[PDB]
RNA sequence: UGGAGAGUUUGAUCCUGGCUCAGGGUGAACGCUGGCGGCGUGCCUAAGACAUGCAAGUCGUGCGGGCCGCGGGGUUUUACUCCGUGGUCAGCGGCGGACGGGUGAGUAACGCGUGGGUGACCUACCCGGAAGAGGGGGACAACCCGGGGAAACUCGGGCUAAUCCCCCAUGUGGACCCGCCCCUUGGGGUGUGUCCAAAGGGCUUUGCCCGCUUCCGGAUGGGCCCGCGUCCCAUCAGCUAGUUGGUGGGGUAAUGGCCCACCAAGGCGACGACGGGUAGCCGGUCUGAGAGGAUGGCCGGCCACAGGGGCACUGAGACACGGGCCCCACUCCUACGGGAGGCAGCAGUUAGGAAUCUUCCGCAAUGGGCGCAAGCCUGACGGAGCGACGCCGCUUGGAGGAAGAAGCCCUUCGGGGUGUAAACUCCUGAACCCGGGACGAAACCCCCGAGGAGGGGACUGACGGUACCGGGGUAAUAGCGCCGGCCAACUCCGUGCCAGCAGCCGCGGUAAUACGGAGGGCGCGAGCGUUACCCGGAUUCACUGGGCGUAAAGGGCGUGUAGGCGGCCUGGGGCGUCCCAUGUGA
């Protein structure tokens, strides 16, 4: 069965692609205590629909481009930008880091 | 193409063939699709023999000439008797 | 194999009776009735507390030397003993005493275990009609530990079957004095048996 | 030395000439064929559209080109050949095309 | 069904804490020693260089000849020929050379493992189902002549065959453009237009077998794709021009920035990007109570490579280890123009290294390739060979024999110990000699039937006159480590902080159970020790299972980002979590 996903998506920047982001959990392998980590994915939207903000069911799907192995399948709940806040405040304090 | 033969085992000088479906190209003791019945040259037990009938009629039906010295163990061992 | 050197000798480190003599250990002479102290210049005198190591030591020592046998293949032994389930203590005696060579002398058909394993090896004895002659052979339970054809008259084998008659052997075995020939009743139990040795020793010996 | 597999090199010579020529005609002829398409004529466009798509399937028959591969020509250069007589043109003579 | 600890900081004590040992382990090596077999196993280093032999071919039932041996009728025969013909060695032609076999250099990546996706895919031969096979033409090798060349080879000129090439037809059907429905990523059906088939060969002839072509299905093998798992250094912190995405095109079996033109300004990163180091991954293996750690030899799977690098051709399949072109390095030949070669296949050489074998036997078995079969080649494989390298079985004897030999140690001068040990008697009988001697092999191939099912009928064994079986038959290899504590096992002499020992604590500066020799003892035995490395001990990285007032360890103090953690009660979903079945876990 195609895989499928829902994370939020993050980026709308590209002609027709969307970013998402997904967060999984599971538990350490060695330390139980259920942890989280997260990927973005690089899905088609050929409509152009969906805008940021978006919580979104994404399938895997047949190869469109270098790093799009998935489409949005459908959405979830418009109005949630304060997720994205997160995932922008998270890449911003890198900026403040280097040297 | 698709076979089925013996396939060895069991150390030196005691062989102990296998009778096995794999594909002409897999190397002897190798991997295969499926067992289909042990075999011994010896007869060392009263078991010397044995084949699931049954799935090889399948594989013969879905095409898949075997070795010579195997048909040697599916005549007799009955697998082409309808009488 | 056996350490073919003395062995009126070990009897006397272990301080115990030890029976790889036969009619002189039973005599006044296992070396032990004249001399009841350990070999060498010294042992005479007094000795002293073994730690904790030279008991579950020489106690080992004692068992194993009882049966004149390898280390590696005893070792191995203790080990499959762990293998299996039940008590551990036991059917390593238990097994010990599968040991064909040890029934050709359970059951007498010699004076010594290592007289025992003589026969056995030169195909003197057999088993179910085939001439064994593999000290090793785990005898299972309930075969005809015969003597063979080629066999049955020989000049020590009777001066030990005349030697055989009554006297009771082995609740887990059976002799057919006349036909030469015994059976493996069962496995022995531990009551059934009774050695110089404490087993819960020899495995505390065997952890290290 | 001589391991006979050289007849196994020869052939392959003598057969690397042989499809390299029947698949040169495919692009020639299917060049001459857009060509004339767009240009306007269209009965000439097509009439060599003709021996266009005859010896592509011509050299499927063998070692050549082949699988779907020998369609795939199709599948674009009367594609292209249409659209082009499309330009103001018409579907002139009954061509390999069906209206 | 499984978990032990010891020595050593002090005058002594408790604690903290390091160090150290006993265990198991190996593709081992080195030392002293070394008898027998069985099954395993053996270049870890230079992916350094290789002499010689052998490792992939096969079909005369695709075709035509060079050659060669046998035979004959027909014509009274001569000229003989054609065919039957078998053998050849080449050529065209077909299938195989991508499997098998070697090795881990590279590779930190969909490479591997694991579980899924392909409406985005191919798949020789095999199996199943449908359809069809009508006619016509041509080229090039062999071969003949000529030419150049040291060789390697090669240029030209002229014939010829075919299951080689090509053309028109028939189109079951299939491919494509567009249109319609169903479906829903490029899946399925239909319509109109166009396009594409084919090869003969055998025998026992009124026929069957081996083949051909289109098409659909089947099976097997594979491409591609994704979630997840997969090493050290943050004293590597920012990285990115095909870079991220779009549109159209090229390419492919097929998706994709895989490649190109055009546009957009993106993509990635402390959840560790980028760089650097290191490394084939896995089933497994070692260790450990276990969680865990270490590991990937042999065997099986996957990957990658074939002196280094690049490339494409042929092909269902490779950018192909024993195919091709190019460059570089290296070796050889040369008539100086030129040419040949690739063991990380088996075996063997040399090199380096502490170190790794026979240039054996055989296609009998199993397996593969071609073939109608007979059969041909198969250093895969089946065996044999050499090294205690490993595991396992066996042997060097069995019984009886002294208050107890001789010798040699110790001694309070009575004695003690080696020691039943030896001697001696008897019994057994490895080795050795004689005889007999396979299993591994019943199939393909022969008659009945029908070349099928079914029965029956014969050949074939390298290992090997070995295994094993019977007869005769000789008492017939022992060694190494240790003996102060941990740690089993004591004394005598020599030595005098010298000679030397050592894992640690330490020992030896006249009285050494610590050095060396002895007797004796302990351990284990065809082995015993040493060194190396992995796990354990080490609860000494602590999830299991640790700490921080003074023993090592609380940031000098706040404030807050991310992150982690979160009170009471009702309800919805059910993500974790749990349970059941099911596929998978070769
Ligand atoms: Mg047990
Ligand atoms: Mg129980
Ligand atoms: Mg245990
Ligand atoms: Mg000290
Ligand atoms: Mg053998
Ligand atoms: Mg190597
Ligand atoms: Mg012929
Ligand atoms: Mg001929
Ligand atoms: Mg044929
Ligand atoms: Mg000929
Ligand atoms: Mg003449
Ligand atoms: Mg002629
Ligand atoms: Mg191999
Ligand atoms: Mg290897
Ligand atoms: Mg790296
Ligand atoms: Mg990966
Ligand atoms: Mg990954
Ligand atoms: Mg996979
Ligand atoms: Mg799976
Ligand atoms: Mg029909
Ligand atoms: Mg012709
Ligand atoms: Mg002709
Ligand atoms: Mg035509
Ligand atoms: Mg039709
Ligand atoms: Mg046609
Ligand atoms: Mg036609
Ligand atoms: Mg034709
Ligand atoms: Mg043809
Ligand atoms: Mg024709
Ligand atoms: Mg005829
Ligand atoms: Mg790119
Ligand atoms: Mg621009
Ligand atoms: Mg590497
Ligand atoms: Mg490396
Ligand atoms: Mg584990
Ligand atoms: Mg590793
Ligand atoms: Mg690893
Ligand atoms: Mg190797
Ligand atoms: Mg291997
Ligand atoms: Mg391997
Ligand atoms: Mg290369
Ligand atoms: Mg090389
Ligand atoms: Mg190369
Ligand atoms: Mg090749
Ligand atoms: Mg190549
Ligand atoms: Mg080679
Ligand atoms: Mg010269
Ligand atoms: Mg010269
Ligand atoms: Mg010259
Ligand atoms: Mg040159
Ligand atoms: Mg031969
Ligand atoms: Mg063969
Ligand atoms: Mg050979
Ligand atoms: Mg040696
Ligand atoms: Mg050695
Ligand atoms: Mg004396
Ligand atoms: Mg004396
Ligand atoms: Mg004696
Ligand atoms: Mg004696
Ligand atoms: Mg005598
Ligand atoms: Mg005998
Ligand atoms: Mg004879
Ligand atoms: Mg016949
Ligand atoms: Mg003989
Ligand atoms: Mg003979
Ligand atoms: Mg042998
Ligand atoms: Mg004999
Ligand atoms: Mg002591
Ligand atoms: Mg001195
Ligand atoms: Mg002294
Ligand atoms: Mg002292
Ligand atoms: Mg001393
Ligand atoms: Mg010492
Ligand atoms: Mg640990
Ligand atoms: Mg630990
Ligand atoms: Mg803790
Ligand atoms: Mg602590
Ligand atoms: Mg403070
Ligand atoms: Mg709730
Ligand atoms: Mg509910
Ligand atoms: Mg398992
Ligand atoms: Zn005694």
């Amino acid at each position: 069965p195609k895989k499928v996903l829902t994370g939020v998506v993050v980026s709308d920047k590209m002609q027709k692609t969307v970013t998402v982001l997904v967060e999984r959990q599971f538990p350490h392998p060695l330390y139980g205590k259920v942890i989280k980590r997260s990927k973005k994915y690089l899905a088609h939207d050929p409509e152009e629909k969906y805008k940021l903000g978006d919580v979104v069911e994404i399938i895997e799907s047949r190869p469109i481009s270098k790093r799009k192995r998935f489409r949005v399948l459908r959405l979830v709940e418009s109005g949630r930008m304060d997720l994205v806040e997160k995932y922008l405040i998270r890449r911003q304090n890198y900026q403040s880091l280097s040297k | 193409m698709v076979k089925i033969r013996l396939a060895r085992f069991g150390s030196k000088h005691n062989p102990h063939y296998r009778i096995v479906v794999t594909d002409a190209r897999r190397k002897r003791d190798g991997k295969y699709i499926e067992k289909i019945g042990y075999y011994d040259p010896r007869k060392t037990t009263p078991d010397w023999l044995k084949v699931d009938v049954e799935r090889a009629r399948y594989w013969l039906s879905v095409g898949a000439q075997p070795t010579d010295t195997a048909r040697r163990l599916l005549r007799q061992a009955g697998v082409f008797r309808q009488e | 194999g056996r350490y073919i050197g003395p062995v009126c000798r070990l009897c006397r480190r272990e301080g115990v009776k030890l029976y790889l003599k036969g009619e002189r250990c039973y005599s006044p002479k296992c070396a032990m009735e004249r001399r009841p102290y350990p070999p060498g210049q010294h042992g005479q005198k007094r000795a002293r507390r073994p730690s904790d190591y030279a008991v579950r030591l020489r106690e080992k020592q004692k068992l194993r030397r009882i049966y004149g046998i390898s280390e590696r293949q005893f070792r191995n032994l203790f080990e499959e003993a762990s293998k299996k389930k039940g008590v551990t203590g036991s059917v390593f005696l238990g097994l010990l005493e599968s040991r064909l060579d040890n029934v050709v002398y359970r059951l007498g058909f010699a004076v010594s275990r290592r007289q025992a394993r003589q026969l056995v090896r030169h195909g003197h004895i057999t088993v179910n009609g085939r001439r064994v002659d593999l000290p090793s052979y785990r005898v299972r339970p309930g075969d005809e530990i015969a003597v063979a054809e080629k066999s049955r008259n020989l000049e020590l084998i009777r001066q030990n079957l005349e030697a055989m008659k009554g006297r009771k052997v082995g609740p887990w075995l059976s002799l057919d004095v006349e036909g030469m020939k015994g059976k493996f009743l069962r496995l022995p139990d531990r009551e059934d048996l009774a050695l110089p040795v404490n087993e819960q020793l020899v495995i505390e010996f065997y952890s290290r | 030395r001589n391991l006979s597999a050289l007849k196994r090199h020869r052939q392959s010579l003598k057969r690397r000439l042989r499809n390299k020529a029947k698949k040169s005609a495919i692009k020639t002829l299917s060049k001459k064929a857009v060509q004339l398409a767009q240009e306007g004529k269209a009965e000439e466009a097509l009439k060599i559209m003709r021996k266009a798509e005859s010896l592509i399937d011509k050299a499927a028959k063998g070692s050549t080109l082949h699988k779907n591969a020998a369609a795939r020509r199709k599948s674009r250069l009367m594609r292209k050949v249409r659209q082009l007589l499309e330009a103001a043109g018409a579907p002139l003579i009954g061509g390999g095309l069906s209206a």
